């Protein structure tokens, strides 16, 4: 079973040697993003005429 | 991660008696409905045990009624199997088992080739 | 003997949690504690694409955010207008246990796939008339998943195999093979610059894809049971997980761990299906319960409840235009909303 | 003859009351999408509808009889709530021998899918049932018109011939649950014994009441007890479009899991 | 996609004709089926239509009534009659598909038409401008036409489409719906609108791009054309 | 009135895609699925076979057609899909009447187990299984000319007493008919202990050589789609 357990141990040093951001640095990311494209979606402001989905 | 550890197995007697703890982590301990299944050598896996959700219900395979007792004591996040009038014919690794999906009555190849919520596994042995 | 393998992998384990930890400075609730809600989300089946006969798994916007493409378990992918009601197309399927269903970007081609563990090609805009297959993709050696186009030549297909494949239409064979898994991958999800991927899988743990070699960028670890149905995030830089568990979670791959959890007490069924919007304010997540949910994604708390579908819902999937989100369902009715 | 009856304001209005909750449910939660709305969903539509417009004049045979001599407040509007108490009264009847037909269909021929072809097919048979009867009751509106042939022809087609349509189809549907046994063929067998009996004792009494009266009673003379008869009676008959509503679907898990 | 028909040839002006057609090169039981003629030192017409599963039969206003349009899809041909032709509807026919889906392009192939000769109204025109224009390659051609009604349904697309014809093979879609190319074209070929006022934009004058650059509008059921803009080396 | 000529000829072609689709309905609803289960101890290939003779390397799943009574079948063998199968099994939720099929001799409880599982799945409710048990003749010999004894794997074996039997073939030592119906018992204990009304389990002794399965699905089906429309026509 080595030609196997062999290959998840170093697919698992392959995951540890990532410099990871702290959540901080995607707070930016995610709200920021979220907040700029906020108005144009039309699921959250409704369209109610300019929308083809009418009547 | 689901991740099972569990303690137990030795050398026990053709008779003796070897309880089996089972330390689950990383998931709700209570909603699984778990099992008790076991590989042993030139063969493949089978199934024993069939703690409900609360304790409520309890099943077995012939072979061992009579003789286990399954307690998983949802405080300790446990799962139990201590064993009584043990043959040189129950001599198998064990693996501490898990419902797909929570909420539910059935378990679903618990006794697959490669599950994935299962132990990594205890081995028990006899005769000496 | 050989347990020194085995120990070292659960070290790296026992180390990659301790380094996912030092780092979430703040909780994805308390960047979005100070932030206004989105309120109460209220949705009409503007449209009612009714026609298929048996439940619906699959449903593919066309690019254009007017044409749909569903695929039913008798075996048809109806190509509707979904402005009007009209059937652009009809397909007969041959295996009608199709799972899932695309369309490729251009739209000139749609794959269904199925349970056959054939990913079959058929062509629309041919300069003929009907429909027709143009390549059937078979490497894989269980039930496909999901299958997403990258263009008109690379098509990515999730089995339950635990692999994922690359393919090349014409040459009709497989390019990269992904194979991290450990339990049968159930929803796949292209990024937005289709340079990579993340594929949910039945091992409580999706794992991020570099499709230009084949290598396991990343590895979250979160849910209880297995999962259901990813989908990124528009920015790429996320994706949500909504398992069998009764849980949707959002993941981000370069904090690589856990941020929110969408949860209530009341849900006992698994999703089946997510998708964000267009601005990653609104996560939709299709229930099990016979009627999907609508979550604002950030903050986390239930924002509105659709609930029109007899059966459970199977497949969900917004517009690029952000107009209009179809509801597939196992009461064999897709439903347009807005 | 003697019409001189206290009992009728009182059972109208509780009827009335039981009808229209009934059937006023029942149409509202038949108009829903509710997962392939199938052929057999516009016979009970139409049941329900029939049953409707049938309960929806009856306060107004109730106004006549308080004040006796009182829809003379109708102005000539006498000749079309006579005429609505009769032609949906037994439109509900062919309604009702067309869903026996159906779940005959059902049980007995499972396989051989004849109880289907939705919304074209069960309407159209519908908009026969409709104009069908339309006319032939319209030979009303063009005290009383004395044609005893009218009666005989609304006794034989109106209420004998579709008694005889649903007993042999309820009947052959009952051998067959004779030969899972208790949960479902006992309630099922039970419905169906309750639904044959609550049919045959509303209406057949009624029409052969009503065409004894017509003939011994305003042509020579009659006698009073069998006036009490008759009107008890057709009390009886105008209740079934509360019976109908809940027999039919009540019991059945199809419907009440709708709601 | 070859079409090919049948009859044609001298006729009398009370003789019984059957300009039947065949099709046998596409899925010929899905496709809008129309008809078109060119008089012959001029522009060309619409005549008889028939839709995918005949349930829509429009007409000209000179055939309306006359001699019936039909369809055979097993045989893939649409069989035809006519008898009287009154001496001046004497002209060389067409044989031409449009598939109407969402984004389908219609008139996107068109056929031969054998030229039967003879032995002897709210509708719209497409007004076009000065017919010559001879140009020599390499410049930028915008030859033009307006309509009579505004081409902008309430759908948001301007319909226009439009044709060539050679000094022998038949006519060809540039682009439909008055913006978009079709199949076997040239990018050079490009189409700029208004809704009412508008003209298709030419950049490189090859060897196969001389011709005549007809058009017709799918707004009502007139099908309209203009005279033909006759391009020259 | 307010859509063009092409929206109208559009409308056209999709009444035309409808009517094709009701075509099919035609042709889907007058048509029996059943999914086809068992282990790979069981006679699962000879069923198929069975039925075959009544009527493509990696495929998924096989299928084969079979009509018994101008009623057309159409029976899903599935196929070269994993050992799990918690989630294609999802697929079949609408299908009529699963085929289960067990080893009788025989690790027979796996067989019990799964069909336990089967039993209480969400999405499997509402499907009313069908047993087969086959080796029956091979359970013959495994009792009557054999070693081996049910009373481990089973210890209520041998407290058994068995019922009154109708009547079994008269072949059958009554040791051979105890033992049977033991294990008949066994699969409907589970089957009754929580599928209240809307399942059926529906037990065979079927064989290698048993050429009646096809019309014991078309009797045992028939009477589900009978079950089926006593609810859907508020009859029940
Ligand atoms: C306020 C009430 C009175 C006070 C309370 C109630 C009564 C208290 C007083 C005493 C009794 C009343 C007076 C005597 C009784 C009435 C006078 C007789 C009048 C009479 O007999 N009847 C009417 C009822 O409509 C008429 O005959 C029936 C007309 C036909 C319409 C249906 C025929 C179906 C046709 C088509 C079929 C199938 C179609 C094709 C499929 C093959």
């Amino acid at each position: 079973s080595i030609a196997q357990a062999r290959k998840l141990v170093e697919q698992l040093k392959m995951e540890a040697n990532i410099d990871r951001i702290k959540v901080s640095k995607a707070a930016a990311d995610l709200m920021a993003y979220c907040e700029a494209h906020a108005k144009e979606d039309p699921l959250l402001t409704p369209v109610a005429s300019e929308n083809p989905f009418r009547e | 991660q689901v991740q099972l550890q569990e303690s137990g197995g030795g050398l026990v007697q053709p008779g003796g008696s070897l309880r089996l703890s089972c330390a689950a982590s990383g998931f709700t301990f209570s909603n699984y409905k778990m099992n008790w299944v076991r590989q042993a050598p030139g063969k493949g896996l089978e199934w024993v045990s069939d703690i409900s959700q609360s304790g409520a219900s309890i099943s077995y395979t012939g072979s061992v009624k009579g003789r286990f007792t399954i307690s998983r004591d949802n405080a300790k996040n446990t799962l139990y199997l201590q064993m009584n009038s043990l043959k040189p014919e129950d001599t198998a690794v064990y693996y501490c088992a898990r419902c797909p999906a929570p909420f539910t009555r059935d378990c679903f190849d618990v006794t697959s080739t490669t599950y994935a919520y299962r132990g990594q596994g205890t081995q028990v042995t006899v005769s000496s | 003997e050989l347990d020194q393998l085995r120990q070292e992998a659960e070290q790296l384990k026992n180390q990659i949690r301790d380094a996912r930890k030092a780092c979430a400075d703040a909780t994805l609730s308390q960047i979005t504690n100070n932030i206004d809600p989105v309120g109460r989300i209220q949705m009409r089946t503007r449209r009612t694409l009714r026609g298929h006969l048996a439940k619906i798994y699959a449903m593919h916007w066309g690019t254009d955010s007017r044409l749909l493409v569903s695929a039913s378990q008798d075996g048809k992918l109806i190509i509707w207008d979904s402005y009007t009601t009209n059937k652009v197309h009809a397909i007969p399927l041959r295996s009608s246990w199709v799972m899932t269903c695309a369309y490729a970007p251009s739209g000139n081609y749609v794959a269904c796939g199925g349970l056959d563990n054939i990913c079959s090609i058929y062509n629309l805009k041919t300069r003929e008339g009907n429909v027709r297959v143009s390549r059937e993709l078979a490497g894989h050696t269980g039930y496909l998943s999901c299958c997403r186009f990258l263009d008109d030549n690379q098509i990515v297909t999730s089995s339950g195999d635990t692999t994922c494949a690359l393919w090349d239409i014409e040459t009709g064979q497989q390019t990269t093979t992904f194979t991290g898994h450990t339990g049968d991958v159930m929803s796949l999800s292209l990024a937005p610059d289709t340079r990579l991927f993340v594929s949910g899988a039945c091992d409580a743990s999706a794992k991020l894809w570099d499709v230009r070699e084949g290598m396991c960028r990343q590895t979250f670890t979160g849910h209880e049971s297995d999962i259901n149905a990813i989908c990124f995030f528009p920015n790429g830089n996320a994706f949500a997980t909504g398992s069998d568990d009764a849980t949707c979670r959002l993941f981000d791959l370069r904090a690589d761990q856990e941020l929110m959890t969408y949860s209530h007490d009341n849900i006992i069924c698994g999703i089946t299906s997510v998708s964000f919007s267009k601005s990653g304010r609104l996560l939709l997540a299709g229930y099990d319960d016979f009627n999907c949910n609508v979550w604002d994604a950030l903050k986390a708390d239930r924002a509105g409840v659709l609930a029109g579908h007899d059966n459970r819902v199977s497949c969900l999937g917004v517009t690029d235009d952000g107009m209009a989100v179809a509801t597939g369902s196992w009461d064999s009715f897709l439903k347009i909303w807005n | 003859e003697n019409f001189k009856r206290e009992f009728f304001p009182i059972v109208y209005l509780i009827i009335f009351f039981w009808g229209v909750l009934g059937n006023g449910l029942s149409i509202y939660v038949f108009l829903q999408p509710y997962k392939k709305s199938t052929s057999v969903n516009v016979f009970m539509l139409n049941l329900a509808i029939s049953d409707l417009l049938f309960i929806s004049t009856l306060p107004f045979r109730a106004d006549y009889y308080l004040r006796g001599s009182n829809w003379i407040f109708g102005d000539l509007a006498c000749r079309i709530m006579s005429y609505s108490l009769y032609v949906n009264m037994y439109s509900s009847i062919y309604f009702l021998t067309v869903l026996s037909v159906v779940r005959f269909l059902a049980m007995v021929h499972p396989f051989r899918l004849l109880h289907v072809t939705s919304i074209r097919s069960a309407w159209i048979l519908c908009g026969i049932i409709w104009i069908l009867i339309m006319a032939s009751s319209i030979m009303l509106l063009d005290k009383i018109a004395k044609l005893q042939t009218m009666n005989y022809i609304a006794l034989v087609v109106g209420c004998l011939l579709p008694f005889f349509t649903l007993s042999i189809c309820y009947l052959l549907i009952i051998r067959v649950l004779l030969k899972g046994l208790r949960v479902s063929h006992r309630k099922a067998l039970t419905t169906i014994i309750i639904t044959l009996i609550i049919f045959f004792l509303c209406f057949l009494p009624y029409h052969t009441l009503r065409t004894v009266h017509l003939t011994t009673w305003k042509v020579g003379l009659c006698k009073d007890r069998l006036h009490k008869a008759l009107v008890i009676t057709l009390a009886l008959a105008a209740a079934n479009a509360c019976f109908n509503p809940l027999l039919y679907y009540f019991a059945g898990e199809n419907f009440k899991d709708r709601l | 996609v070859q079409l090919v028909e049948s009859g044609g040839g001298l006729v009398q002006p009370g003789g019984s004709r059957k300009l039947s057609c065949s099709a046998s090169g596409f899925a010929f039981s899905s496709f809008g089926m129309h008809w078109v003629r060119q008089a012959p030192e001029k522009g060309l017409e619409w005549v008889a239509y028939i839709s995918s599963g005949s349930g829509t039969i429009y007409y000209a206003d000179t055939v309306k009534g006359r001699f019936t349009i039909s369809r055979d899809d097993p045989k893939n041909t649409l069989f035809l009659q006519m008898t009287s032709l009154r001496s001046e509807d004497t002209a060389m026919y067409y044989c031409v598909r449009s598939i109407y889906y969402y984004g389908s392009s219609p008139f996107d192939f068109w056929g031969q038409g054998t030229t039967l000769t003879v032995s002897s109204s709210s509708d719209i025109v497409m007004t076009q401008a000065t017919s010559s224009v001879p140009v020599t390659p390499g410049e930028s051609v915008s030859i033009s036409c307006r309509s009579s009604k505004s081409l902008l349904h309430s759908n948001g697309n301007t319909y226009l489409y439009w044709f060539l014809q050679r000094p022998g093979q038949s006519p060809q879609l540039l682009i439909y719906r008055m913006s978009n190319l079709a199949s076997g074209v040239p990018d050079r070929f490009s189409g700029s609108g208004s809704g009412t006022a508008f003209t298709l934009t030419i950049s490189r004058l090859e060897a196969e791009d001389v011709g005549v650059y007809y058009c017709m509008q799918h707004l009502e059921y007139p099908l309209t054309f203009g005279a033909g803009t006759k391009l020259e080396l | 009135c307010t859509l063009s000529a092409e929206d109208k000829a559009a409308v056209e072609r999709s009444k035309m895609i409808e009517k094709q689709l009701q075509k099919d309905k035609q042709v889907y609803r007058r048509t029996l699925r059943l999914l086809l289960l068992g282990a790979d101890n069981s006679g699962k290939s000879t069923i198929v076979k069975q039925m075959r003779i009544y009527h493509v390397k990696t495929s998924g799943i096989f299928e084969t057609k079979f009509q018994v009574d101008k009623v057309n079948f159409h029976m899903f063998d599935v196929g070269a899909q994993r050992d799990e199968r918690r989630k294609w099994i999802q697929c079949f939720n609408d299908v009529t009447a699963i085929i289960f099929v067990v080893d009788s001799s025989d690790r027979l409880q796996e067989a019990l187990n799964d069909f336990k599982s089967i039993w209480n799945n969400r999405w499997l409710r509402t499907i009313s299984v069908i047993l087969f048990l086959n080796k029956q003749d091979l359970l013959a010999e495994k009792v009557l000319a054999g070693k081996s004894k049910i009373e481990d794997y089973f210890p209520e074996f041998a407290r058994y007493t068995t019922p009154e039997d109708a009547t079994p073939e008269p072949g059958e030592d009554p040791r051979v008919t105890r033992a049977k119906y033991f294990i008949r018992k066994e699969f409907v204990d589970i089957s009754t202990a929580s599928g209240d009304g809307r399942h059926i389990c529906y037990p065979h002794f079927t064989c290698s050589v048993d050429t009646e399965n096809a019309r014991r699905i078309f009797n045992d089906c028939k009477d589900i789609i009978l079950q089926m429309n006593l609810r859907e026509y508020n009859l029940v």
